[PDB]
């Protein structure tokens, strides 16, 4: 929701109704990769030209974005740390300093982990970033968070995902959302009959 | 991008073209309706709250 | 070259009433008479007949009698009220044929290029079994075999017309059998969709037997007729099938799910609107 | 003519250089053929031309009469290299006209398709009526018109 | 001589029968599938030989004895699963 | 189809189809107001018709019109089977989109449980089920004819 109202940013006097424009610029560019991930955001984020000009007038930004897009992730890594450094200047950036981090890491992972099946971390020790074990424990504690619909594997140095097929996924919706509904119909059907 | 249907390998170097099933159209549908299956329980709750 | 017959549901009623038109008197348990048709481009259609006086004689069963003036005149007549109408053929009832049948056919093909009969049953109509037709074929046997008739199958269908069909539905008013059928009529449909089948393979095995022991000479025409059919029939082993069976088994379990999911909120909607207005008006007469 | 009309004949390129040459070469009439064939640059390009309309014969009935075949038997029946017989069945599936898919780390040029759940349970079904109900029906009234001939 | 239990042949035992060398079984078939006598397939990422027989012929009383007890098996196959069939659903059968 | 009957002009002063013999002529004849406007009753009159049906012609008249053999043991070939379904599911989902707030804001805001929805209406709980009723006769017969020939096929 908050991507969606910030597409239409069509103000630059600023007033008693609007805020400074320079932050605003940099709230709706925060936001507009949380709520989309390739349904064309090209479009909407680079294709712009009210949005385009005023990131092209911020340095860090316009790395941001790119660091994202053109997949530098050696740069996205360092991009990171530097906008969160600056989270710290702010009055609403509460269920952000450590939520935002942990969304983006998890998001950088998994177009990461697409278009590669039989990917190894020999690789990630110079295109992501550096480093050796610390790739293994970060993507260890994401897939014991339920996240991340890939396996790891240490004595062959293959991490083999096993992503579905655009139907055991979509099994997976129908007996969550089943027995959701299954838990509520009981649960009505025991107040009522006395 | 979507511009390809395949994938890569980086343990072996080996590039895999592959074909996906058809998007088909009566399972998300299905999904739908046990939005209003939902709601609909819902509405029949808070009926049987108000007015036993 | 005659793909199929299409008999209306008028001419076999003709031979029920010519069925009875004899048998008060007549113990010649067979009724023969004259097909009319109307052959339209390659399929053959039947709508009206009429019958002749026949008598067969069981004695050198190779005497017979046909009414020719009687068949010149009354063909002729029907000619004359409907321009539309042709000959076609014949027809006799009787399971068992006797064997004037080609005597009767070689005579009247002076009318009938493609003369064709028509064997229906009066009686025989117990089990599913419908009309039965031939055709008229002259070849010597199969390739070094002596020379004989060897009437080949045609096979039959039943189509009416457009009043020949909602006057049937007029007529019967008993069960009257609905269109499309709420799971008791589509079992039943597998039920006796089955009964004809087995009836099927133990004649199959009635007649093997008969030829196993070696009575009557062989065929060779039904052998390789019999042969492709057992080295066709489909092997269910991997992949092609298991696979490909779930692939549309676990697919309409899914949306009978729903019927599942909303039919149980369709009783429990009916029940609580019962239970307001039970509760609302007890409370509410004292 | 009659041999390379169809269902390959027994045709191979290397065979029919060798037997055929005579009527390239000096004949009894040959009036014609030293007018097409045994030329300049003009009949050299002919040679190649019809080499290259035998092999795609030969990649058409393989493509009818197998599923799978190694990629070494392919190069060795053609009379050509590896590198050759890729690029021309690459010429070939671009050119959307013979269908097929080729493996370069196992050798198997496969000729069919991964067929469909709904269309390969459909072809199971009705390869299962046509073949057990037409002529099921067809075994039960042969052997009724046999009571006729048989007995009495 | 297999009943299409597992039809699928492979290149040993034809060059065995036909006593026919390995190079040659392939242009066997392929003339086999030219005239019509059988409308199989040929694989040979295993090397066996897919094979779908429509051409038949005359057989002898020895091949009609078992043909019946294969009949027999399809004949109390079938009529014990009607007897299940009708037995389950009489009630919805009306 | 009906038969007439003409009836003499001279007993006009009497009945005319008269003694009542017995009571089964009232129900086997209702003459309509184009039929009584022309001869009936002054002129002519109309008669009974019923049906002499009997037996070994109107069993086999249905022995052999809606008969079959093999229908039942038939795929229904589901390239338009479950292609059939996707438009039977999006339907009843639309039905279930105009079912959310029906009832539930006819119910909240007044409990009169009568007028314009009771007058002229067509979205109750009779047309709902209806749509899943044909789904599982299109379905469970479908699953059930699959299961036979895997069993009697080999």
């Amino acid at each position: 929701q908050a991507a969606e109202l910030f597409l239409d940013t069509v103000s630059t006097f600023t007033s008693y109704e609007l805020m400074d424009y320079k932050t605003f610029v940099t709230y709706t560019v925060y936001v507009s990769m949380i709520a989309l991930e390739r349904p064309d955001l090209r479009e909407k984020v680079i294709k712009g030209a009210e949005i385009l000009e005023v990131l092209h007038s911020l340095p860090a930004v316009r790395q941001y974005l790119f660091s994202l897009y053109e997949c530098r992730y050696s740069v996205f890594f360092q991009s990171l740390a530097v906008v969160e450094q600056e989270m710290k200047k702010d009055w609403l950036f509460a269920p952000h300093y450590r939520y935002y981090v942990r969304e983006m890491r998890i998001h950088a992972y998994s177009q990461l982990l697409e278009s590669y099946r039989s990917l190894t971390l020999g690789y990630m020790a110079e295109a992501f970033g550096v480093g050796v074990e610390f790739i293994d424990q970060e993507l260890s504690r994401f897939i014991a968070a339920g996240r991340l619909h890939c396996k790891i594997d240490k004595v062959n140095e293959i991490v083999e995902t096993n992503r579905p097929d655009s139907k055991n996924w979509q099994y997976q919706e129908t007996i969550k959302k089943g027995d959701l509904l299954l838990n509520r119909v009981q649960k009505l059907s025991r107040v009522i009959n006395m | 991008d979507k511009k390809f249907h395949g994938i890569l390998d980086q343990g072996e170097g080996v590039l895999i073209i592959f074909d996906e099933p058809p998007v088909d159209k009566t399972y998300e549908a299905a999904l739908e309706t046990i939005q209003n299956m939902s709601k609909v329980v819902d509405s029949l709750y808070n009926k049987a709250k108000k007015l036993t | 070259a005659v793909q199929k017959v299409v008999v209306h549901p008028l001419v076999l009623l003709s031979v029920v009433d010519h069925f009875n038109r004899i048998g008060k008197v007549g113990n010649q348990k067979r009724v023969v008479g004259v097909l009319l048709g109307s052959w339209q481009k390659k399929v053959l259609d039947v709508s009206n007949s009429f019958a002749v006086p026949f008598d067969e004689d069981d004695k050198d069963d190779s005497v017979w009698f046909l009414d020719h003036d009687y068949l010149e005149n009354m063909y002729g007549m029907f000619k004359k009220v409907n321009a539309r109408e042709r000959i076609v053929g014949w027809y006799h009832t009787g399971p068992k044929l006797h064997k004037n049948d080609i005597a009767i056919n070689e005579l009247m093909k002076r009318y009938c290029p493609n003369s064709v009969l028509v064997i229906i049953d009066v009686k025989p109509k117990d089990l599913g079994l419908p009309t039965e037709a031939y055709i008229s074929v002259e070849e010597v046997h199969d390739d070094g075999t002596p020379t004989s008739k060897t009437f080949e199958h045609v096979t039959s269908e039943i189509g009416a017309e457009e009043a020949e069909e909602v006057g049937v539905e007029h007529l019967l008013r008993d069960i009257k059998d609905t269109t499309v059928g709420t799971l008791s009529q589509r079992i039943t449909n597998q039920v006796h969709g089955l009964k004809g089948l087995n009836s099927k393979l133990l004649d199959i095995r009635s007649y093997l037997e008969k030829v196993a022991t070696g009575k009557l000479p062989i065929n060779h025409q039904i052998i390789y007729q019999l042969q492709d059919v057992f080295n066709l029939l489909p092997d269910v082993s991997l992949q092609e099938f298991v696979k490909a069976f779930y692939l549309k088994t676990n697919d309409q379990m899914v949306v009978v799910y729903l019927a599942s999911l909303i039919r149980s909120v369709v009783a429990l909607h009916n029940l609580i609107n019962n239970k307001i207005a039970n509760r609302d008006a007890e409370k509410k007469e004292g | 003519l009659l041999k390379l009309f169809t269902t390959m004949e027994l045709m191979r390129w290397s065979t029919l250089v060798e037997d055929y040459g005579m009527e390239l070469r000096k004949g009894s009439l040959e009036s014609p053929a030293t007018d097409v064939f045994g030329s300049t640059e003009e009949g050299e390009k002919r040679w190649k031309d019809l080499k290259n309309r035998v092999v795609e014969h030969n990649i058409r009935i393989m493509a009818k009469y197998y599923t799978r075949i190694t990629m070494k038997r392919m190069a060795q029946l053609l009379d050509l290299s590896v590198d050759e017989s890729e690029a021309f069945l690459s010429n070939l599936v671009v050119n959307k006209t013979i269908f097929a898919k080729v493996d370069r780390l196992a050798g198997i040029i496969n000729f069919q398709r991964p067929k469909d759940p709904n269309n390969l349970l459909n072809d199971w079904s009705q390869k299962l009526n046509s073949l057990m109900s037409l002529v099921n029906k067809t075994t039960h009234l042969i052997a009724k018109e046999e009571m006729i001939h048989n007995l009495q | 001589t297999r009943p299409a239990n597992h039809r699928q042949l492979t290149f040993e035992e034809i060059a065995k029968s036909a006593k026919i060398t390995v190079n040659e079984v392939e242009l066997l078939v392929m003339k086999a599938l030219s005239v019509g006598l059988v409308k199989g397939s040929i694989d040979e990422v295993d090397k066996r030989v897919h094979m779908t027989w429509v051409q038949p012929r005359v057989l002898d009383l020895q091949q009609i004895k078992g043909m019946k007890d294969r009949l027999e098996f399809w004949c109390t196959d079938v009529k014990s699963m009607e007897m299940l069939v009708e037995h389950q659903a009489h009630d919805i059968l009306t | 189809i009906d038969a007439f009957r003409l009836i003499n002009a001279n007993m006009m002063v009497l009945g005319h189809e008269p003694r009542q013999t017995t009571s089964n002529l009232g129900h086997l004849n209702k003459p309509s107001i184009q039929a009584l406007i022309h001869g009936l009753n002054r002129h002519y009159y109309s008669i009974t018709i019923n049906y002499r049906k009997n037996e070994l012609e109107q069993k086999m008249l249905l022995n052999l019109h809606k008969k079959s053999w093999m229908e039942g043991l038939t795929l229904q070939d589901y390239s338009e089977h479950c292609k059939h379904n996707e438009s039977v599911v999006k339907e009843m989902l639309e039905l279930a989109k105009n079912y959310n707030k029906a009832v539930e804001e006819e119910d909240k805001m007044t409990p009169e449980q009568l007028a314009i929805k009771n007058v002229g209406k067509q979205d109750p709980k009779r047309h709902l089920e209806e749509h899943v009723d044909v789904l599982m006769t299109s379905n469970i017969v479908q699953c059930l004819a699959a299961m036979l020939d895997t069993v009697v096929f080999k």
